């Protein structure tokens, strides 16, 4: 539990997002400007920060392929060698051959 | 008056009304086909009346293509909104617009009368010779209907092209969709007329084009030189509708408008040069096959760009707006369904895959997913969007989640199994089949009866 | 069905007086829709179709039992030889 | 893209330039009724269609498709032994059409056919070399490729030397097996 | 420009892109010539491309070949596993 | 609350199927005799005489609307002079309760918001490039396979036997070389 | 050889010629690409 | 691509410290099928329909200007259902430019 | 992260719970949802939180069900489909505890991988 909190606090500190490098030409907000809008505005989707998104998405990818390996090695089985192919007698006549 | 009216909006209503009427005959024929195919044996058609089945499949195809979906997506919605989208008082050619709808009705009456009076035989909706030219008079009557329909299509195309001369606003994507379909008609129809005249010459004028030393494969070239442009003349208006619905309902400006427009232009040019993918099994030269296969796969590029531009239109839209409206659901369903139909089209485009899958029910399911599902739903979605403007009532469709769900589920029950039997394999244009294909045929048949029942709940 | 009052992760934020407003409930209620018998029938209905969609109805099996025992005997006695687990399948 | 009509637009010289396009854009236009309005509408169209980055992708696709199309047409006329435009050979019976028979073998052996036929072993598991040998000599003898076709062939190993069963599935080992039984010659 | 984002072409080659109409024409012409050349220089050339003794063997081919050669896998892979049809019944 | 109860009074249930009595009880097909209603039927629908038999577009009841001075009646705006300025008061549509019925109260709040636009030009351009060229790559990935399989079907093989197959209505004829 | 009941046979079944094997493998080769095209596009059909 | 109108920081500076974003409801109201009175005849039901047009509605802001019902396409600008003759006065598409001429001004 | 790093002029809620609230709702009744996370009658406004007092841009969120039933409601106060839940509560939790988020995502992906591989194989 001590190690759990340690790694949890280590991940958290590293992932805290930095301000975005805006790829758009917007003004600077006037200084001292607080909340002007309200919560009835059309909801804006809550998006993970890039670092966090990579971490969880990477955990998902590592998870699905490790799950694929677990199924392949434990749940599934390999083909045993094919049965020996011995000479066998074919039927004497085709069932539809006129007599 | 009723028949004398020249109002472009009234004529648009007439086109939708007539498409539904003629559509009843189309759906009935489809029910006959699926009932027959429910098991092996004879179910509703006698073995001595197998010619009727051949006629049923032939008329089904011809009516649904030329008398229902084309009059509905290229005649109905276009004649009602195009002059409004163009901020013009009315259509450029008022009198021509009136005669076009009358022509469609008259050609329909000729076709159905030929069912009643002539001997019932069939040669497919593709009227391949020599079979088409050794038949009875019902084939002659069907040819007259097609030629008459061709007159209406070309004059309507001329009508829409004249909007460029009078448009007082901006050519929106939908307007571009109709204009390009009109161009495709002006260039493809004259070739169709010529080959149809040659079919008549052999039927009625003792010509010898389709007898030995004359190449029957010639017909297939000229027919499909119109055939495939036809499938895009039937889908492009649907694409135009989808663009309007997604932008309007999501309150989002079309993204990549110029790429949408240039994608429609590209599809048309490419669609005018890929026809021989319908003739892969005849025995064409290796280089021809490779050319056509290569160019056929290219059509996916412009078609793919449009699909992804639609997706981003729906992405990010406000959550507060109710998303259960039937028009929005149908528009979204079109993207989901069209991708299935197109991908299977790319599969059949590979000629070596096509050798196995030509003239099998895989081809059926492919073009049904695009037309019987995609085009129908697009026309429904477009009419539904214009319910207030059109003003019709006495139906429960606008907000009916049951209808959309039941339709989607049951339509897939009909045609998804037809992909399976394509590798079984069950040929097309047949009524009897081996007992080991009953399961899938039975499942699809159960789907057909169910879809019909859902059509009654709207009233 | 007189559902229970689930306080949640932060019980202090559910400690007020609800009055007429509904109180929070356990998640089993959401899955059972408050143990609505018709939703249970609908749930059983959903499974029934999905089973038909993927594997077939499997409701015909009791009726097909005798005709699946005849098919199995024919395949074993007269059909092409099956090897190993292949002998499990009869077509 | 300038926003003021006073600022001129740069044009190259030639048959497809900004000046060439201006001369012809308004030929059929009822809306370009005076210089100011004509220029405004002209720049509006140029801004919308020629300054749109994604539009250039379609320009590439039309050029590529059309170039292939023109060339395949030309190739048939110029080289295909079965396409006749001259009539000398069509005025003779088939056994006498020597000049047209000269196109046959060269046309039967295009470069890409020789380059890609060896890669049939990426589509066939058993005897991918069943049709390699031909004693006549109209076509070259075929040798199976050493690598899988680049792209979507992940189901087969990148190189066939990596595959354990490849050699035992060859038409040569199969011929050995069947010849040992007296079953068949091939 | 082939497989080129034209936004990049506009930024890095401003003078070559100044006339956007002419730029569009070159885009069409360049890709037209590419398609034409492919048919008559890659497909058409007769009696060419049949040098199967010159199959290109890339650096990755040799890396994987030498690795298997060093061990016995290459010999084992090439060995014919079965050259008889019927097993012997005891 | 139930908003239907607010305008229940306005909706009086009907008596006749399709809202008309049998023609015998009242002849709705005839033109109304009421003054000023000569263009309407008794039930209020437009009479066939007005719309078909004597339609003005066909030259019946010719009456040019425009006067000698090329003028037609036009209703003016509601003008209100005030504060040394002439103002026009616009016509506001009636309450939606009057036209639709529901009482206009407890309306959900939908705030003003400018159009939802995609930003970051550079990012958008790259996506559009991918929207076009990812499919192009896939097509190119199929091209080589397509050529190879086509070449494979059309391969000159050393065939040693020929079977001729003719298709007739409705059977298949087969011609095969007979052993010598 | 002959159709069998309730068989998907996705891409074909029971080849008896080298060309028949080629056809089956051509379909199998493209099938994962088709799934990718479908899944990747459908996943984004949402608000 | 369009990314909204450009804003200068000077234009974002309030004239009072209490200014917030105006909370005006842009939901036009509660509607349903247009409900005609039985007493009204064909002419008076036409007037009723013309008075129920959503595209004639607007929202008035705090300064007296009104934001109208707007649409991307002119299909939503005609009366619903569409009348026989719609655009008698040609709809005007307003384009903006920076050009000006002296005659329009006075000193 | 729109309120956290991109835009500083929208009200920022407090997370009441990183799990949805399950409630039975009735058609024809209007419910008011807390958008600040400080109400003591979650998920509803209690008349004493920021939303009730219209303080700091917080207002109650009107909601009305079409049919009767049990519906999930947002506790994180940031779900895109708020007041209803769509999974944003878990997403917002991962932002706040990225190490935990990875554990759950790995476990979910592991199960999905095993089942899909076991059935297809
Ligand atoms: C071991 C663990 C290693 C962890 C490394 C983490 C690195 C990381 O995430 O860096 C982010 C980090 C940002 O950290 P931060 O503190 O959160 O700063 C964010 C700031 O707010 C502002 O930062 P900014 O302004 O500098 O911009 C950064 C932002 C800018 O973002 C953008 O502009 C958007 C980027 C994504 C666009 C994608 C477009 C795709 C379009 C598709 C179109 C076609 C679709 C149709 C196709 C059809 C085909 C048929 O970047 C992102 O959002 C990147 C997101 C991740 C992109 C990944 C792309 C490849 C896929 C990887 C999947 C995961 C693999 C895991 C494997 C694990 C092992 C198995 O970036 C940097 O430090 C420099 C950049
Ligand atoms: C010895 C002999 C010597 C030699 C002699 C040579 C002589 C040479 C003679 C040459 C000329 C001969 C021809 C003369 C034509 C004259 C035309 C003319 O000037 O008329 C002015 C005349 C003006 O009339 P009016 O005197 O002012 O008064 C008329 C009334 O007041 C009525 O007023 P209205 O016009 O407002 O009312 C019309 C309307 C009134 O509306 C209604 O009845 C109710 C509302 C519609 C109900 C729903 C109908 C279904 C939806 C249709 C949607 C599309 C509509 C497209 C537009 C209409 C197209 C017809 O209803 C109709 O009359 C027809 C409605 C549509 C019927 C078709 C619908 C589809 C049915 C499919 C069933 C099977 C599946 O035109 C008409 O009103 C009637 C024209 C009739 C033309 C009939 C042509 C029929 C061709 C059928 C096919 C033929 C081949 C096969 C036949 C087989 C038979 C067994
Ligand atoms: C068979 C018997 C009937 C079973 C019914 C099952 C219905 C399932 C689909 C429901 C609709 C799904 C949907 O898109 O919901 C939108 C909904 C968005 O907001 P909403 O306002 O709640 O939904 C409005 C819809 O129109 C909601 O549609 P509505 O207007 O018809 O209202 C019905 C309402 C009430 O419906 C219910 O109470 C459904 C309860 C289903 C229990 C199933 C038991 C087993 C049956 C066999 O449904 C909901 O509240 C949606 C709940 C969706 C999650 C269902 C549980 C999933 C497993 C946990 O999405 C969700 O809440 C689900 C998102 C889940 C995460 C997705 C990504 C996960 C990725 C990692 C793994
Ligand atoms: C850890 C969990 C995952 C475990 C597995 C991971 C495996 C590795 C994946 C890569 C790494 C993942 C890393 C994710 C980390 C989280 C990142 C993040 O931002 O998190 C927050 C983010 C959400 O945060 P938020 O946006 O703030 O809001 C929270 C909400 O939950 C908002 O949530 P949302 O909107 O993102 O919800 C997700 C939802 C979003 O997407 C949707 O909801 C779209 C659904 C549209 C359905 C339209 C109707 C389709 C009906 C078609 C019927 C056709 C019938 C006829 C067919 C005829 C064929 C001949 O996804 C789906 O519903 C899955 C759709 C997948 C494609 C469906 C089509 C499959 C086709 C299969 C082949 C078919 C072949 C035959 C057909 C023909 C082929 C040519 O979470 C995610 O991104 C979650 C993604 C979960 C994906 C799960 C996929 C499961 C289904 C697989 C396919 C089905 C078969 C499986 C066997
Ligand atoms: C409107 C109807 C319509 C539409 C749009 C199409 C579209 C296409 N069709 Fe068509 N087709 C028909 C109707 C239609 N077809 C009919 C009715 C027949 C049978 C007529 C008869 O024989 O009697 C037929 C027959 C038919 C055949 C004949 C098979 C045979 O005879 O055995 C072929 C094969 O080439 C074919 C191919 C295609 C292709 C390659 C497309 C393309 O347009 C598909 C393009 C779409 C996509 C590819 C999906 C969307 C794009 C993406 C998702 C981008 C990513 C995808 C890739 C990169 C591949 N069609
Ligand atoms: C767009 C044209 C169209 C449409 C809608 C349909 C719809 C249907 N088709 Fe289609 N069909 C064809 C065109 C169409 N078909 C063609 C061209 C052929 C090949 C002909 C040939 O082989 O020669 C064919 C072949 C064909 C066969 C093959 C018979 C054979 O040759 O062996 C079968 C049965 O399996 C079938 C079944 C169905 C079914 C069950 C429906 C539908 O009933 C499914 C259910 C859907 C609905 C019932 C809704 C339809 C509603 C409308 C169309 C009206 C829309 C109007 C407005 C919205 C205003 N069709
Ligand atoms: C105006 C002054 C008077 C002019 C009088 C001209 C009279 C004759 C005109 C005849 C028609 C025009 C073509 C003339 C061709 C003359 C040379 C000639 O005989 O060419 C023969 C040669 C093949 O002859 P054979 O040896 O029989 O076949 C061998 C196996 N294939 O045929 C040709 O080259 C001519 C036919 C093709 C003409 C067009 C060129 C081919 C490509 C067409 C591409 C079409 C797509 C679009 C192209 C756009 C522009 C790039
Ligand atoms: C970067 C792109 C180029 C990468 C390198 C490509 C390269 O060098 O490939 C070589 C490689 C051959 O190498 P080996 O087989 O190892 O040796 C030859 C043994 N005889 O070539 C290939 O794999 C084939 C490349 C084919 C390209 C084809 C281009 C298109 C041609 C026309 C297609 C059809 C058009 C339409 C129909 C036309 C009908 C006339
Ligand atoms: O036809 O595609
Ligand atoms: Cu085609
Ligand atoms: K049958
Ligand atoms: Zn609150
Ligand atoms: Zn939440």
């Amino acid at each position: 539990a001590a190690v759990r909190s340690q790694i949890e606090a280590a991940v958290y500190k590293w992932t805290r997002p930095r301000p975005p490098r805006l790829g758009v030409a917007v003004p600077r907000s006037p200084p001292g400007t607080g909340i002007l809008f309200h919560t009835n505005m059309q909801t804006i989707r809550y998006s993970l920060s890039p670092k966090v998104w990579v971490l969880v998405t990477g955990a998902a990818l590592v998870g699905v392929f490790s799950g694929q390996r677990f199924a392949q090695t434990v749940l599934l089985s390999k083909n045993p060698p094919n049965p020996p192919r011995y000479r066998e007698k074919p039927p004497v006549r085709h069932p539809h051959t006129p007599d | 008056f009723y028949i004398l009216v020249n109002n472009n909006k009234r004529i648009g209503i007439y086109y939708i009304k007539l498409s539904i009427i003629i559509g009843i005959l189309g759906i009935v024929l489809s029910y006959i086909i699926r009932v027959e195919l429910y098991n092996s044996g004879n179910r509703i058609i006698k073995y001595d009346n197998v010619n009727y089945y051949n006629m049923v499949i032939t008329l089904h195809g011809l009516l649904m293509i030329f008398y229902i979906i084309m009059p509905g997506l290229y005649g109905g919605i276009p004649l009602y909104i195009l002059p409004i989208l163009s901020v013009i008082t009315d259509i450029v050619l008022p009198r021509i617009n009136n005669i076009s709808i009358i022509i469609v009705l008259i050609s329909y009456i000729v076709v159905i009368n030929s069912i009643v009076i002539e001997y019932n035989i069939g040669t497919g909706w593709t009227l391949y010779p020599p079979l088409s030219i050794i038949g009875t008079v019902i084939v002659n009557m069907i040819l007259y209907g097609l030629i008459i329909i061709g007159i209406s299509s070309i004059i309507s195309a001329i009508n829409f092209m004249n909007i460029l001369i009078v448009i007082d606003g901006i050519i929106y994507v939908y307007i571009w969709s109709i204009i390009i379909t009109s161009v495709l008609l002006i260039i493809s129809l004259p070739i169709l007329n010529g080959i149809l005249l040659m079919i008549l010459s052999d039927i009625y004028f003792n010509s010898i084009y389709f007898i030995l030393n004359g190449d029957v494969v010639l017909y297939q070239h000229l027919f499909w030189y119109f055939g495939h442009p036809e499938v895009y003349i039937l889908i492009l208006p649907a694409f135009g509708i989808i663009s309007i619905i997604l932008s309007v309902l999501n309150n989002k400006i079309i993204f990549g408008m110029k790429s949408m427009i240039l994608a429609i232009i590209m599809i048309s040019i490419l669609g005018s040069i890929v026809w021989a993918h319908h003739i892969y099994t005849v025995g064409l030269e290796l280089d021809t096959k490779i050319y056509f296969n290569n160019l056929t796969l290219i059509i996916s590029i412009p078609t793919g760009n449009k699909i992804y531009n639609w997706i981003i239109l729906y992405i990010g839209s406000y959550n507060i707006l109710y998303n259960g409206y039937q028009s929005l659901i149908f528009s979204i369903m079109f993207i989901i369904i069209f991708i299935i139909g197109g991908i299977t089209g790319i599969i059949i485009s590979i000629d070596i895959i096509d050798i196995g899958l030509h003239d099998t029910y895989y081809i059926v399911s492919h073009f049904h997913y695009i037309l019987s599902i995609g085009a129908v739903i697009s026309l429904l979605a477009g009419i539904l969007l214009l319910k207030d403007i059109i003003g019709y009532y006495n139906v429960i469709i606008k907000i009916n989640k049951y209808f959309g769900l039941l339709l989607f589920i049951n339509i897939n029950i009909i045609f998804t199994p037809q992909f399976i039997i394509g590798f079984n394999v069950m040929p097309r244009r047949i009524l009897e089949y081996s007992d080991n294909i009953i399961v899938w045929n039975l499942i699809s048949s159960i789907g057909s009866i169910s879809t019909i029942l859902i059509l009654l709940s709207i009233f | 069905y007189t559902p229970s009052f689930e306080r949640g992760l932060n019980p202090e934020l559910t400690s007020g007086d609800y009055g007429d407003m509904p109180k929070p409930q356990p998640l089993i209620d959401f899955f059972t829709q408050n143990r609505n018998p018709w939703f249970g029938f609908a749930m059983f209905c959903g499974f029934n179709f999905l089973w038909w969609a993927f594997f077939g109805a499997w409701q015909i099996r009791p009726l097909w039992a005798s005709q699946r025992k005849s098919l199995a005997e024919a395949d074993r006695l007269y059909g092409p030889t099956k090897y190993g687990v292949g002998k499990k399948y009869i077509n | 893209p300038p926003t003021r009509l006073s600022t001129p637009l740069y044009s190259e010289g030639g048959a497809f330039t900004v000046n060439w396009w201006r001369n012809r854009y308004g030929l059929y236009s009822r809306r370009q009724t005076d210089p100011m309005l004509a220029e405004f509408l002209f720049r509006q169209q140029v801004k919308e269609w020629f300054y749109d980055v994604p539009s250039y992708n379609y320009a590439a696709l039309v050029g590529l498709a059309l170039g292939i199309l023109v060339a395949v047409i030309w190739r048939h006329f110029l080289f295909n032994p079965d396409v006749y435009v001259r009539r000398q050979e069509l005025r003779k019976m088939w056994p006498d059409r020597h000049r047209q028979f000269a196109y046959a073998v060269p046309y039967l052996n295009p470069q890409l056919k020789n380059l890609l036929l060896p890669y049939k072993n990426s589509f066939i598991d058993n005897e991918p070399d069943y049709a390699d040998y031909n004693p006549v000599g109209l076509r070259p003898q075929r040798v199976m490729a050493i690598r899988r076709i680049p792209g979507f062939f992940w189901a087969i190993p990148q190189y066939f030397f990596e595959d354990p069963l490849y050699t035992s599935c060859s038409t040569k080992n199969m011929q050995t097996i069947y010849k040992k039984l007296g079953y068949s010659e091939l | 420009s082939i497989f080129t984002p034209m936004d990049w072409m506009f930024y890095y080659f401003p003078n070559y892109s100044r006339d956007k109409v002419a730029l569009m024409a070159r885009q069409i012409k360049i890709h037209f010539a590419i398609g034409f050349a492919l048919v008559f220089l890659v497909y058409h050339p007769p009696y060419k491309g049949a040098d199967y003794g010159n199959f290109h063997k890339s650096p990755l081919y040799w890396y994987k070949y030498n690795q298997l050669e060093r061990s016995g896998q290459l010999q084992e892979n090439l060995r014919i596993k079965r050259d008889w049809f019927y097993d012997e019944d005891p | 609350k139930s908003y239907y109860d607010d305008f229940k009074d306005r909706l009086k249930p009907g008596k006749y199927t399709q809202g008309r009595c049998p023609q015998s009880e009242g002849d709705y097909r005839q033109e109304s005799k009421t003054i000023g209603r000569e263009h309407l039927n008794d039930d209020g629908t437009r009479s066939k005489r007005y719309t078909v038999k004597e339609a003005d577009a066909l030259g019946y009841h010719y009456h040019p609307p425009i006067d000698k001075k090329g003028q037609v009646y036009v209703k003016g705006p509601n003008t209100v002079i005030e504060r040394g300025q002439t103002w026009i008061k616009g016509y506001e549509l009636p309450s939606m309760e009057y036209t639709y019925g529901p009482k206009q109260e407890d309306i959900p709040f939908y705030p003003r918001v400018k159009l939802n636009v995609w930003g970051n030009y550079n990012l958008v351009m790259k996506v559009e490039f991918l929207f076009f060229y990812l499919p192009t790559i896939i097509v190119f990935g199929i091209c080589i396979p397509v050529y190879t399989i086509n070449f494979a079907q059309e391969e000159v093989i050393y065939t040693t036997m020929t079977v001729k197959v003719t298709g007739r209505q409705w059977y298949w004829v087969y011609e095969v070389e007979s052993p010598t | 050889d002959i159709p069998w009941p309730a068989r998907t046979d996705w891409g074909g079944h029971d080849p008896a010629t080298p060309f028949a094997e080629l056809m089956i493998n051509t379909h199998s080769m493209f099938w994962p690409v088709a799934i990718f095209i479908y899944v990747s596009a459908i996943y984004m059909v949402k608000k | 691509i369009y990314e909204g109108q450009t804003v200068q920081e000077s234009e974002l500076i309030p004239q009072e410290d209490d200014w917030v974003i105006e909370e005006t409801n842009f939901c036009l109201g509660r509607n349903c099928y247009v409900r005609f009175r039985e007493e009204d005849d064909l002419a008076r039901r036409a007037l009723h329909q013309m008075d129920s047009q959503l595209n004639k509605m607007h929202t008035r802001l705090r300064d007296g200007t009104v934001i109208p019902y707007m649409s991307f396409h002119p299909d939503e600008m005609v009366d619903r259902p569409a009348p026989i003759h719609t655009f008698s006065e040609k709809p005007l598409l307003k384009w903006t430019w920076d050009e000006t001429y002296e005659e329009a001004y006075d000193d | 992260t729109w309120t956290e790093i991109w835009w500083e002029h929208d009200p920022t809620p407090k997370v009441a719970q990183y799990r949805p609230y399950v409630c039975t709702v009735e058609s024809g009744k209007v419910y008011w949802w807390c958008a600040c996370g400080e109400s003591k009658t979650q998920p509803w406004v209690d008349g004493h939180c920021k939303c009730s007092k219209r303080e700091g841009g917080f207002r109650p969120r009107r909601w009305e069900p079409e049919h009767d039933g049990v519906r999930l409601f947002c506790g994180c106060k940031s779900c895109f489909s708020s007041p209803t839940w769509n999974g944003g509560c878990f997403t917002k939790w991962m932002q706040s505890n990225p190490a935990g988020g990875m554990l759950y995502c790995f476990a979910a992906a592991f199960g999905f991988g095993t089942l899909t591989v076991y059935r297809k194989f």
